């Protein structure tokens, strides 16, 4: 029964037909055409059996409609589920002008309902090339999650020489997955890590783990030294819809060097330390219970051991009140430091020091421990009108130390002519009253409303002064001086020193506000005025300190210095951000920073970013003395950071970041490299200098030059994920 | 110059009543934007026709500055809302967020100490972001938002028309 | 292989 011309008939099509006889084979002949839901084989010849049976196509081509896969096979059997197969078969999601690349195996099945897809004797060709071989291969057709090996990652750096990643997934369950990461490393061996991700109605978190025998030896013989690597640690989140809220972040790792070493993804800087964190939180309408746990492991040598915090016990809240009413609030604190400090003394092979522990410049009152509680209530009265404010606050501070003191320290303190008080007290009250004007303005520029606002403000403080050197300090930071300085009712965080303060703040901010409430621009400027000297210090800031030390400043002035800060968006394109902080007393910079940042909203993929920062007035503490201190020559901050993505050719895109310290003169960092994506494949290359956070075998910071080159290819189709890290955090902007 | 002291007509909300929620559904930045909002004139009940949603409050940090041996000095802590305006039968009418960042200086040897600075720093921040919140919604009027869900209402049963056309279009 | 987001599982 033959038939021609459009043959039309799971859908036989062609364009010639024959058929042929009853209950044999049903044979069709000329540009066949077999079709079904997103299937499609075509040929030149094609072999039936029975209405609802076996289907055979020769010399064929196929194409799954909705993922973009098409092959082609010696030929081409379907059965009874629907499970096509192939002979030599090809699979590839390339478009049909491209050979980017191809799976070639012996067997090729295809299920596009599960969305599986197998091969025997299976291939990987590159442009025709073949690189990779298995004797079975599954990939996913669709994209839903499945578990197989996930997209690997090639690269070469100082640290680790060749590394490869051939991550393994295992799709668990919905709402929990888990991914292995074999790491080989040419240097130091096969580290081993993982990650077990969960999702909850109540709570969400990622459990991690990692493991490595270094064969990597330069690190043998310095302090705290580990063969074998490790780390794992737990983050969570409970409770984010209920008024319970139990928080984990917690890391434990093997020894200092551990990311020193096996990590070049934190970027510059590296990372000092890892936290181990629980806490527990109830929330209330009008007050919150925390209970929090809270520790520090050091990932360095060279830092002085952290306090913790076994309990800190915190109550915070307010009453309620009446509108324009008195307002009462409250908070209250216990906590109990402790710390097990790490002061061995490392000798030569003779008696010859060749190290010092940074715990053991430690002395006296500085190595205390103890219970601290905290109550702070306070009243305000809130006096407000459209235009303007006052509001008038006092507030009683009482603070209680039960110190304990180890048997150094205090040899130490009467080495000094001083006694060591073990339980201590501090009373003082605070006066507080800010003020201020609301004035406003409409105006226009480039045809569009702006709303101008005027913002001038005044905040009197009064803190008495108390002596306050006989306590630790555990909790405690002098901020750098910034326009934020102007409206604190303390020049220091937390609660060990309590400044004395008889000052005066003025200051204005003008606003620039869009039709929708929306705000392109902030421009602010104050300043303080100081009616006592400062006397309150950090320890080795005190006079007495100074001249046991012999130095020497911003202790006596009459002013701050001027706080100058602001804000610009230009559409939305463009962003630039800058403060600036000058000291009249002494005609120099304090600190200041400009920072660009454009990125259109026509084409997000071209990112500049240009910053600059300056700062010379940190109060750190200091290893070597055991104290607080102000002028750090070789800290001080005078550097630019550059970064840029932009796209070449449509396709194409180059990138690049230098990060520059005029301070010392050296490149921090400075990377370059390319990203080409295409339909089927994207392909990322990046040269890579950057300064490594080194402890060297002298207890002696030091940095290192590492250099690396990444590489990724992604071959789209082939597995993959859906949703680098120096990359990321380096360079502002890249999302797309 | 031009300016003049703000008057009680335009400082007043004119949008008496809205819901208030948040992911971190008893957090401190939607308690202390639930506050700021009852303080301003504007009732906070969930009876309200029109909801704010606080989607998402991400805080997040990064180093942009060195020590000398090539570690973190200062952090930028930048905290970022993304909300929602949403009207009845959970339509939303508008959707966008709202960023503040900060920076301060690190101490390597004083942990808590910075833990402490960083904390005064997220307050504030959180300060900063409520009160761009609440210009935000100083700029409604329930002129708007009736506007807006009316328009989103009608492209809502416009697409379901649409769509049920072609429902039976290639049902033969 | 391929990963994705989690999410809960359907209930019917
Ligand atoms: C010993 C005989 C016994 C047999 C072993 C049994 C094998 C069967 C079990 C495996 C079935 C699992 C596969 C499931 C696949 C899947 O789930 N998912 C799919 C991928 O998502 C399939 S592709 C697999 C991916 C993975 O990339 C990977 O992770 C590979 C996985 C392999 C890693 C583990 C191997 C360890 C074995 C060693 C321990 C063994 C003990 C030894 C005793 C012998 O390949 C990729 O997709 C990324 C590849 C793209 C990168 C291409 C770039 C090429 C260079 C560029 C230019 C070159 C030339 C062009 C210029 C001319």
């Amino acid at each position: 029964a033959t038939l021609a011309g459009d043959v039309v008939l799971m859908q036989v099509e062609g364009d010639e037909a024959n058929l042929h006889q009853l209950e044999n084979r049903g044979e069709l002949v000329g540009n066949v055409k077999l079709r079904d839901k997103g299937m499609l084989v075509v040929g030149d010849h094609a072999q039936v059996q029975l209405d609802n049976g076996e289907a055979q196509v020769d010399n064929a081509e196929y194409v799954i409609h909705k993922a973009h896969a098409r092959g082609s096979a010696l030929y081409a059997k379907r059965s009874e589920n629907a499970i096509i197969m192939l002979k030599d078969g090809t699979y590839t999601r390339c478009e049909p002008s491209s050979n980017a690349w191809t799976l070639k195996g012996n067997n090729v099945k295809l299920n596009p309902a599960t969305g599986f897809g197998t091969a025997t004797n299976a291939t990987l060709r590159v442009k025709d090339f073949p690189v990779f071989y298995t004797p079975y291969i599954y990939f996913p057709i669709d994209d839903r999650r499945q578990s197989g090996f996930l997209p690997p990652s090639f690269s070469s750096t100082s640290d680790t020489g060749f590394t490869l990643v051939t991550p393994y997934y295992f799709n668990l369950a919905p709402n929990y997955d888990a991914t292995l990461y074999p790491r080989y490393m040419a240097k130091r061996g096969m580290m081993l890590e993982g990650e077990f991700r969960y999702l909850t109605h109540s709570s969400e978190g990622i459990v991690n783990a990692a493991y490595l025998n270094d064969k990597d030896d330069h690190r043998e013989g310095f302090p705290d030294y580990s063969k074998d690597r490790w780390l794992y640690g737990l983050k969570n989140t409970t409770g984010l819809d209920s008024r319970w809220l139990a928080e984990v972040d917690y890391t434990r790792i093997s020894d200092p060097y551990y990311f020193q070493d096996l990590d070049t993804d934190l970027g510059v800087g590296s990372t000092t330390y890892v936290n181990q964190r629980g806490t527990l939180t109830y929330r209330g309408d009008t007050f919150t219970g925390r209970l929090n746990a809270q520790a520090y492991q050091l990932a360095t040598t060279t830092d002085v051991t952290p306090y913790d915090r076994l309990p800190q016990i915190t109550f915070d809240g307010f009453l309620p009140y009446n509108p324009g009413g008195m307002q009462f609030t409250y908070g209250t604190e216990f906590v109990r430091f402790d710390r097990d400090l790490d002061e061995n003394i490392y000798f030569n092979d003779d008696g010859s020091i060749r190290g010092k522990r940074p715990d053991a410049s430690l002395q006296g009152l500085a190595r205390a421990t103890g219970d601290r509680m905290h109550l702070e209530p306070g009243m305000s009265l809130p006096m407000t009108r459209s235009w303007g404010y006052v509001t008038p606050t006092l507030k009683y501070l009482y603070t209680k130390y039960d110190l304990d003191l180890d048997s150094q320290g205090k040899t130490d303190l009467n080495k000094r002519d001083e006694s060591f008080d073990s339980n201590q007290d501090r009373s003082l009250p605070l006066v507080k009253v800010d003020s201020g004007l609301y004035f406003d303005r409409d105006t226009t520029f480039a045809g569009t409303p702006f709303r101008q606002t005027l913002e001038p403000r005044a905040m009197y403080l009064y803190v008495p002064y108390k002596d306050q050197d006989s306590l630790p300090v555990f909790d405690t930071s002098e901020p750098s001086f910034s326009y934020d300085s102007l409206w604190r009712e303390n020049r220091f965080t937390g609660k060990d020193r309590i400044g004395d303060a008889n000052q005066l703040s003025l200051g204005v901010t003008s606003r620039f506000i869009e039709e929708n409430g929306f705000e392109r621009a902030s421009i602010s400027a104050g300043q303080i005025y100081y009616f006592r000297d400062r006397r309150v210090q950090l320890p080795g800031l005190t006079e007495k300190d100074l001249k046991r030390l012999n130095l020497d400043l911003d202790n006596d002035s009459w002013r701050s210095p001027y706080a100058f800060a602001g804000q610009y968006r230009f559409n939305r394109d463009w962003r630039i951000n800058s403060d600036f902080n000058w000291n009249p007393n002494t005609s120099r910079t304090e600190s200041g920073s400009a920072i660009f940042h454009y990125q259109p909203e026509v084409d997000p993929g071209k990112v500049v970013n240009v910053g600059y920062r300056y700062r010379a007035d940190a109060r750190r503490f200091d290893s070597s003395r055991g104290t607080f201190r102000y002028g750090n020559e070789n800290d001080i901050i005078k550097q630019h950071d550059f970064s840029v993505i932009w796209p070449l050719v449509p396709q194409w895109s180059v990138l690049a970041r230098w990060q520059y310290d005029y301070n010392k003169n050296r490149t921090l960092e400075a990377f370059g490299g390319f990203e080409y994506d295409s339909c089927c494949w994207k392909l990322r290359l990046i040269n890579r200098y950057w300064l490594d956070v080194d402890d060297d075998a002298f207890l002696v910071q030091s940095e290192k030059a590492d250099r690396g080159i990444f590489l990724q290819i992604v071959l789209k189709g082939l597995g993959g994920i859906v949703g680098e890290m120096f990359l990321d955090k380096g360079i502002q902007g890249y999302r797309q | 110059c031009g300016f003049q002291l703000r008057g009680l007509g335009d400082a007043q909300f004119a949008l008496k009543e809205i819901d208030v929620s948040a992911r971190n559904a008893y957090g401190p930045t939607v308690r202390e934007l639930k506050e700021t909002l009852e303080n301003s004139g504007v009732k906070v009940t969930s009876n309200a026709p029109y909801h704010l949603v606080l989607v998402r409050e991400d805080n997040q940090q990064r180093t942009v500055s060195y020590t000398g041996s090539a570690r973190g000095a200062e952090f930028e802590l930048t905290n970022t809302i993304n909300y929602e305006i949403v009207g009845a039968n959970d339509l939303v009418l508008m959707s966008n967020q709202v960023q503040v960042q900060k920076v301060y200086v690190h101490d390597e040897n004083n942990l808590i100490g910075s833990d402490q600075e960083a904390a005064q720093l997220r307050s504030e921040m959180r300060r900063d972001l409520i009160q761009q919140l609440s210009m935000r919604l100083q700029a409604l009027t329930p002129a708007q938002l009736d506007e807006a869900q009316r328009q989103a209402e009608a492209k809502a049963k416009a697409e379901a028309e649409a769509l049920r056309a072609a429902d039976e279009a290639e049902r033969q | 292989g391929l990963k994705g987001p989690l999410y809960f599982p359907p209930a019917d």
